[PDB]
């Protein structure tokens, strides 16, 4: 009484279950044996096809990377600076992650000045509309 | 002190019973002072009474003993003496008397059977002044108290244990009878198959889930209400097959949600190799095309830089997006490498652990003498409030010494057969028949009638007994609906003592379901070499269909494949139990059955009230009485519950016909 020992299962739902009718028993048991193959097969599936991912990622991507040097950033715009970042601008957007990337020796700061120092003379708005097009 | 004589005699000490206020309504509506003041005499007297109850005691002794305040009342104390005497709560048994036997005496009662139960009343009755004649089939007395005597061999074929003596009224019979009681070493081997005593950690985790499957039960019936199914009612081994199935399911339950999420994770892994890989095809154009941007060399103007710079920051984004694509691939890769080490258990119960739950399935059909299927889910156990307190004892003389001492002084006739009970206004006749010639036969006239008749007799679907009047239909449904169980016994005598002497008791655990009552269990409980095999459940109906040859074949097997097939004598001495088959018994002792209860035990202890003889006349007496083990609630199925159903019925009777 009270509540089931510590470890036994007992739903109120489960006991009908298994009542309902003579075999209800046996068969719900024999229904559940099932969907556990199922499941099981349907993971060594999955096995199989992960197995051959895995073969296709063999190498890595280790013949493929490059260095990324380290450019100490400086402050001075120097024209090609200048163009590297217009033209980033419309590669980009506003990525100026990614700009001050290409560029080497600008952060995110001078990134985000530039665009509003030279906004105008390097009809920057303009540049920007070209990349919205996407 | 005088709190312990009530716990003693089964009552509480410190309120007055049901009974008590029948017979003091007084008292028990009075002031809670007086109520005190009959709590302490009856304690007191009790007290008396169980410190010696060798010898009587009678009034005089109580109030000369009696002290303080409490010797003042001498009426009251007159009533609670004669009322503890009447219903057999002191002066019981076989004493010694002080004022001697009434001279000439009042009233006369046929007993049917002297098992425990007819022998207690006939004990009381004779010792109220009544005339006492018992009428017994068998050539002994004792019914199902039935001890096997040769040579120094003694064995008890029928009850044997006294179960505890804390309150147990067999206290007091063993204190006036030479009863060689022996404490029962509680540990016990198994033995299997190809005979292989049982780890002690198996032992212990089977015995563990079956405690807690009957609790499982017990929930299942007062916390869900799982007592009707498909309007028949539940028993309590449907309920445990329920309970195990639905502990199955939920493992099959586990493991599907295990490998379920194995397989979540597999598909978690999979979507991922699936981006990594059209990472390292993304990644592979961005090196050709690099490449190919680098090929223009430095003389070059700033739209062709910014291809190379461009291709090359691309290029580094898609290699950091891969490398944590590929930690993620490793988290993934080792929470998967665990689940696969994590698995549920495979199964609830093994072959062979299934097989040793069987054992202790087969413990509880011997105690209820009957298949698990029979008992009543709700009511099986209603009994259990009531236990004695103390160790299990065995009879070490043979539990008949304790009917042939009660026998001592009495009327009673063997080889009698009752045939037939007639009842009437102005008395009984019972009509009885010499086992010996069935033809001599025999009418005893009397006052009244104590039927202490099996319930297996009673339950004889062609009646061995006829009731004239027949008895009502209240009455017979309740015969027909308790249960009557089996359990018999192999007793197997040898010159050598070949099993461990220090253990009582050891198993044998059955191939299958079905036999595992069959020899289950082993007794060494006696000084000659003897051991007692157990048939239990659904074995002992079948078992007494076979030889007894076969019988006891089947067991110097299981002994020698445990013990050695040399160190195994042949037994000088078998006997074989085949209780269902004994027309006086009819089966072993009583079982509440599924869809009785115990209040068909109260059913079957109602007396009996013939009508009116003229009519009109007033309505008479009550004339037929019912003791016996099948006749009391709270102990059925033992030896105490028949002696105290016999001290019932004769104070009642004596109630009835000397008034009270
Ligand atoms: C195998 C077995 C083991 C047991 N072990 C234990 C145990 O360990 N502990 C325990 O406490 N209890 C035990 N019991 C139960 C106990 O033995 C009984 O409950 C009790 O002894 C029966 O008392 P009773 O007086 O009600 O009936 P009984 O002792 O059966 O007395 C009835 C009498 O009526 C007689 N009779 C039947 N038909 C007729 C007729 N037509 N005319 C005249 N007489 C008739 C019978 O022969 C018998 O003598 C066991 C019972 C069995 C079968
Ligand atoms: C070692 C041992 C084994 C079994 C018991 C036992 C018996 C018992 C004893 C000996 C024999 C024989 N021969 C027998 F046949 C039955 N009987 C019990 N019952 C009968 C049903 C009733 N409803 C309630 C009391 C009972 N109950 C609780 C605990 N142990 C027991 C006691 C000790």
């Amino acid at each position: 009484k009270r509540k089931p020992p510590k470890g036994m299962f007992l739903s109120q739902e489960d006991v009908e279950a298994v009542s309902a009718n003579a075999t209800a028993a046996t068969t719900v048991l024999r229904q559940l044996d099932m969907e556990l193959v199922s499941v099981k097969r349907q993971i060594q599936n999955i096995k199989q096809t992960n197995s051959a991912l895995k073969e296709k990622l063999d190498g890595g991507i280790e013949p493929y990377r490059l260095p990324e040097v380290i450019q100490k950033c400086n402050a001075r715009w120097t024209t090609e600076e200048q163009l590297l970042a217009v033209q980033a601008i419309r590669k980009y957007g506003r990525d100026f992650q990614a700009i001050s990337d290409v560029i080497g020796n600008k952060s995110v700061v001078q990134v985000k000045n530039f665009f509003v120092n030279y906004r105008r003379r390097f009809n920057i708005d303009e540049v920007l509309q070209e990349w919205e097009a996407e | 002190a005088v709190e312990g004589a009530a716990f003693q005699s089964r009552l509480p000490h410190d309120r007055m019973t049901s009974q008590e206020a029948a017979c003091f309504p007084d008292i028990i509506s009075g002031p809670q002072q007086t109520q005190k003041v009959f709590l302490f005499i009856r304690n007191r007297t009790l007290q008396l009474w169980l410190d010696n109850p060798k010898i009587q005691l009678t009034f005089e002794a109580t109030l000369q003993q009696l002290e303080a305040p409490y010797n003042s009342d001498t009426v009251l104390v007159h009533r609670v003496h004669s009322y503890l005497e009447r219903h057999g709560l002191i002066n019981f048994g076989i004493y010694k008397r002080i004022k001697p036997l009434p001279t000439k005496k009042t009233g006369k009662v046929i007993i049917i059977g002297s098992g425990v139960s007819g022998l207690a009343a006939a004990r009381q009755l004779q010792s109220f002044g009544m005339d006492v004649t018992l009428l017994e089939a068998r050539d002994r007395v004792g019914g199902r108290v039935a001890t096997f005597r040769k040579g120094n061999y003694v064995a008890d074929l029928g009850a044997m244990v006294v179960t505890g003596l804390g309150g147990n009224p067999m206290a007091v019979v063993s204190k006036q009878v030479n009863m060689e009681l022996a404490k029962i070493k509680q540990k016990c081997p198994l033995y299997e198959a190809n005979g292989q005593a049982v780890p002690k950690e198996k032992d212990e985790m089977v015995e563990q889930e079956f405690n807690r499957l009957l609790e499982a039960t017990s929930y299942l019936s007062h916390q869900l209400d799982f007592n009707v199914l498909n309007n028949k009612p539940v028993s309590l081994g449907q309920a445990l097959e329920v309970v195990i199935q639905l502990q199955e399911k939920h493992v099959k339950d586990e493991q599907i949600e295990h490998w379920k999420k194995i397989v979540k994770t597999q598909e978690e892994l999979k979507e991922l190799l699936n981006k990594m890989v059209n990472l390292k095809e993304k990644i592979k154009e961005l090196h050709q095309q690099y490449k190919e941007a680098s090929e223009v060399k430095p003389p070059r103007d700033i739209t062709a830089e910014f291809l190379v710079k461009s291709k090359h920051r691309d290029l580094t984004a898609l290699c950091k997006e891969y490398d944590e694509l590929a930690e993620t691939q490793g988290k993934l890769e080792e929470k998967l490498q665990e689940l696969e080490a994590n698995p549920p258990s495979d199964v609830y119960l093994s072959s062979r652990d299934r097989q040793i739950l069987d054992w202790h399935f087969a413990n509880l059909e011997f105690a209820n003498a009957t298949p698990l299927s029979t008992l009543s889910l709700k009511h099986w156990d209603q009994d259990d409030d009531f236990e004695f307190t103390g160790s299990h004892l065995t009879v070490r003389n043979g539990y008949s010494c304790v009917p042939v001492a009660l026998a001592e002084g009495l009327d009673i006739k063997l080889n009698t057969a009752v045939r037939q009970v007639r009842y009437t206004a102005s008395g009984c006749e019972v009509i009885a028949v010499n086992t010996r010639s069935t033809s001599q036969t025999f009418i005893y006239k009397c006052d009244a009638v104590l039927c202490t008749l099996p319930l297996g007799v009673l339950k004889q679907q062609p009646p061995a007994v006829q009731f004239v009047p027949p008895l009502p239909e209240w009455k017979t449904s309740a015969v027909q609906r308790m249960g009557f169980g089996n359990l018999n016994k192999v007793v197997l005598c040898f010159d050598r003592v070949f099993w461990d002497p220090s253990v009582n008791l050891f198993g044998h655990v059955g191939s299958t379901t079905a036999s595992r009552g069959e020899l289950f269990l082993f007794w060494n409980l006696y000084k000659a070499p003897i051991l007692l095999a157990l048939v239990a459940g659904e074995a002992a109906g079948i078992m007494e269909n076979i030889s007894d040859d076969v019988i006891v074949g089947r067991c110097l097997a299981i002994l020698k494949g445990i013990f050695g097939s040399s160190a195994v004598p042949q037994p000088k001495e078998t006997v074989v139990s085949r209780w269902r088959a004994d027309p006086w018994a009819r089966g072993s002792y009583s079982y509440v059955a599924a869809g009785s209860s115990g209040n068909d035990y109260d059913l079957m202890a109602q007396p009996i009230t013939p009508g009116p003889s003229i009519p009109g006349a007033p309505q008479p007496i009550p004339r037929l009485f019912f003791a016996g083990e099948h006749t009391i609630r709270n102990y059925p199925a033992t030896v105490h519950g028949a002696l105290l159903s016999g001290l019932r019925e004769a104070g009642r009777i004596a109630d009835q016909f000397l008034g009270a």
